[PDB]
């Protein structure tokens, strides 16, 4: 299946995540 | 406020942003309601010559029931290619080979239907990868337009920064919109075209099993009388 | 209230509900399958002959899949008549059986890629809508403004819950789309077991057929 | 202390944490039953196959084989090696024979392998879904704290102290769940495969005796 | 500050791989795509292997197809005198399937890179941007400010760092994405020479053991 | 400061010391036993008859697996005595000796899928002992109306040391398990070397045999 | 600032654990250069033997070729297989037993060879796979020292804090340097015994091919 | 591969940190 | 997978964060 590739994905969002209530 | 109200009181590159956004959802919902119907009709008369071929009893009554399937039947194709290893075969007593060639031809060739079958969902595994990212740079663009405005400004508040945060999490959002839905017409068009796979390796083998029985036939005659 | 967090909800409630119902209907037929099923093969495992197999699966129903089987065989059976190789037959016979197990066994698979899809595809919406409401939480605060988190907190509450949904709607579904992979493939190996008896069947009779026919 | 933080819960908190201990009881359960199953069965199976490692001829393993009990899995193969003589009483090719049993003792290694497997998917999900409910805990127990923001509408770490600290103890409680589940669904996965493998040992030296047996009726038939 | 400035480059740097990358990978895909296509349209009724080398006499030397053929050739020639044709076709087989998977992989390089750089960008851009954040929280733990206006351009330049990150991420993904799919579209191809070739053996072997079972 | 901190810290200790244990035990019974395979192997690869195997084999030790391999092959002989068909012999020895060298390789594969699923679990329990650590860093902070983190510097710190508690005890060891499952799969074909040539040493002088009863 | 200047900067365990990185380097590397020009030199010695050897048309010729190939000559070593299981098959009827337990003990010596190209690569996947990890553990030690330091200084700023920044950039740059480079070695030794092996089966074949013909001229002699 | 199995363990160290700015 | 080797980089970012509100 070429459908898990979102995870790095959702890494990358958690990650901005992280800065803007800084 | 509205979507054309808040495009304007956007920045210009979150407006390039969020008309790229836009362009790659109207191209998702193109794409998708394309293959669909075109997949729909493929299995619609898949199916009608499966279960018309489900009752011939030897490959030329194949040929018989298939030579009325239409252009581009693709099971008719298969009897094209069993036919040509028919006729390819003709000054050969090794009917082992035929069914290894055979069967091997027919395996590529739903091979490649399979791989006719995915023109463009790649194009929507490109979309579903890059739509947080053009989003998440106007999200950025935003706030770093918010900091601008502060620095503009000899003052600060959070009026400031909420048609900022405003733009940066509604870009963040149209992201999540194109990203979403392309997922999922990914999702849904991978299993059925797996499945449409394995209808075509059914309908193939099939094929296999006819030039099996009319090739042991053969040599049953002509071997012992 | 919040129009795109409210749709997003019962997007999420409306995915939630066709998963409980997809996992109450395909267990209630699947437990009719197993059960049948066990049933069918407790009584054909038992049999000496395939024409006995025939007298045992006579008294079975039309949608018993063993004789679904049983009339595969009897159809290689029959398009082999006057044939002189049987190592053909059984070669041909395995390789039907195999295609329609198969079959059978992605005839399971009916809807099961739903429930996969959903549970990827939950825990992504839910914080669409909490970044949505935390947007329009910082809009109204900044438009009547403060600098505690005093203010701040019910627009989080309120978002954090589509969250809460999207979870909801991910887990079970999972559970759900796993325990029916692997009773389908137990399904499966049990199925299996009845088309290699129907296989023994034939290839007893092919070899004793053979070796009367071989001294008469 | 538990039960006074339970005390400090909303319904949802107390909801996912008895689903949390009631599956973790069920885990544990699953264990100690299935745990002094497979001694049981292991025991017995090399028991008897270092009886059967002396047999010689099939009749003598019936002979040693009489006493083993009746849901002796290996006297079972026995019935089915029995079965397949008498199906076979009659032909004149052992090599079919041979083919037919061994491929009866492959779906019958399969079938006890299956009879090995009940519970285990069970034990999967419940190991894999059980961070994601903790984490579900964990998020139903910080907006409880968000709630108890708004009922007191103040600033302060006193205020976010109890919700906080209790979505974090519904995300211990979750990890809790969580590692025996997979720590007792690798053990008998590598147990079952284990025990796969002698008793397809056990079929093998019931092959070996119907091989040496029927290959030396046919040197005796010349 | 300098070690902003220093991830600023090294964001351009990457991006600047990509475009090279880009460059190279594409100017070889649409020379050496239709080129095959075309030959193997030519090779569609061969009918035997002395018939296809008769139309594989024009495909040039970087054919690859003529290399294909040359291998064929070489296991034909190799094995003159052996009565095991099977074998003959089972290492012939195994020759093939490692030329194919050799091209294959002799294609594939410089993508790594590519997913490497589209992953690491707007991550190393966002550190660029939580040291411009460190010059912003210097300035208010040292000047002891409750003031956002004195102190926004650090966190606005800091951002830039970011946005450049997206900015050399983006198009690695998407050049990845598409050249690996003309990758395998490429392997398609190529396997489905490599499968005639191997029914040009069998059918010549064949016929050539039902010439050699009766005179 | 707690029971749970403290029991999952020796938890993972205990986990970390079971792990060396395990390690430097079956570190000398790999290396033991494989170079008593490699130097009895070294010694019956001179062999040119059966007996003369056995005559190799009289000084091998009662728990030499080799000399189990030839009573395998003795046995085959003794069970088979007074038949006329050699394949049916040939065939039921490579079967047993396929089978018992598939069994010294499930003996050797003992005591590895504890340090499986020691690896495998140490990094849930370690992330377990980081969580209830950071408990610990909090509840204490907004009890105590912490806002600067300077007095909670160390709290906070050191959760991430039960992640170094953690990785070595978690990551080699299936690295190890890893090391395990090559140096067996080292061990296993070089087993395997010698067994079926247990098979060629009868298999000639079984040929060699008939053929001295065929003229 | 310098890479040992950065090393005083930190504390034991880090220290021990980096030194455990650039040893596993140092050995990584070093088997990387030992083992490639083995490879090489035995591809050389290999591709000779193999333009030698493709002009023998009997296995008398393959020996009168093979009669100055050296002690360590693996296609020599073929054809003292062959004429190993032709001395001890002599007397016997059944030729095609003969090409059975030869062609068996060909594809055995191949597998042997082939496992002795392999020794060093087990450690080679070894430090590929636990490279990143490592790393990450010597980044834990080598991080926990910032809350230590600046709960003794009370100064949040520049080179108070800024060597521990390029403390854990160095600390897993070694770890890339590590990593990367030890993954692609392997799958290049990989891929080069493979190749080997592919060569070596064809030589083996080779030899097959001579003494079917051989033993084929000598039943159609007897016949 | 054995080794993706820290991501949960990254998702834990994320979701630490983002209570102690708080 | 050359995917996670951000990990350091994250810890780096977390320890750079620990300095700021000080």
């Amino acid at each position: 299946n070429v459908t898990p590739f979102i995870d790095v994905m959702l890494v990358l969002l958690i990650i901005f995540m992280v800065a803007a209530p800084l | 406020l509205s979507v054309w109200g808040m495009y304007q009181h956007a920045d210009i590159v979150v407006k390039c942003v969020m008309i790229g956004l836009i362009l790659a959802s109207v191209v998702t919902w193109a794409i998708f309601f394309s293959k669909s119907v075109e997949f729909f009709n493929q299995k619609r008369r898949l199916k009608r010559e499966q279960q018309l071929l489900a009752e011939a009893r030897s490959l030329n009554q194949a040929n018989d029931i298939a030579a009325d399937f239409g252009s581009k039947s693709l099971s008719l194709h298969l009897l094209n290619e069993a036919q040509n290893e028919l006729e390819l075969s003709e000054g050969s007593d090794d009917n082992e080979g035929i069914k290894e060639r055979t069967s091997f031809r027919l395996e590529r060739r739903v091979a490649a239907v399979g791989r006719q079958m995915g023109r463009g969902n790649g194009y929507l595994a490109t979309i579903g990868a890059i739509s947080p990212f053009v989003g998440l740079f106007g999200t950025v663009w935003g706030i770093m337009n918010s900091f601008i405005g502060i620095a503009q400004t000899q003052t600060t508040n959070l009026a400031v920064v909420a048609p900022g945060i405003a733009e940066a999490l509604l870009a963040t959002a149209i992201g999540l919109v194109a990203a979403i839905p392309a997922v999922v017409i990914y999702n849904v068009f991978a299993r059925q075209i797996g499945g449409f796979k394995a209808m075509l390796g059914d309908v193939a083998a099939q094929v296999l099993l006819l030039q099996s029985r009319d090739l042991d036939l053969e040599a049953s005659a002509a071997a012992h009388p």
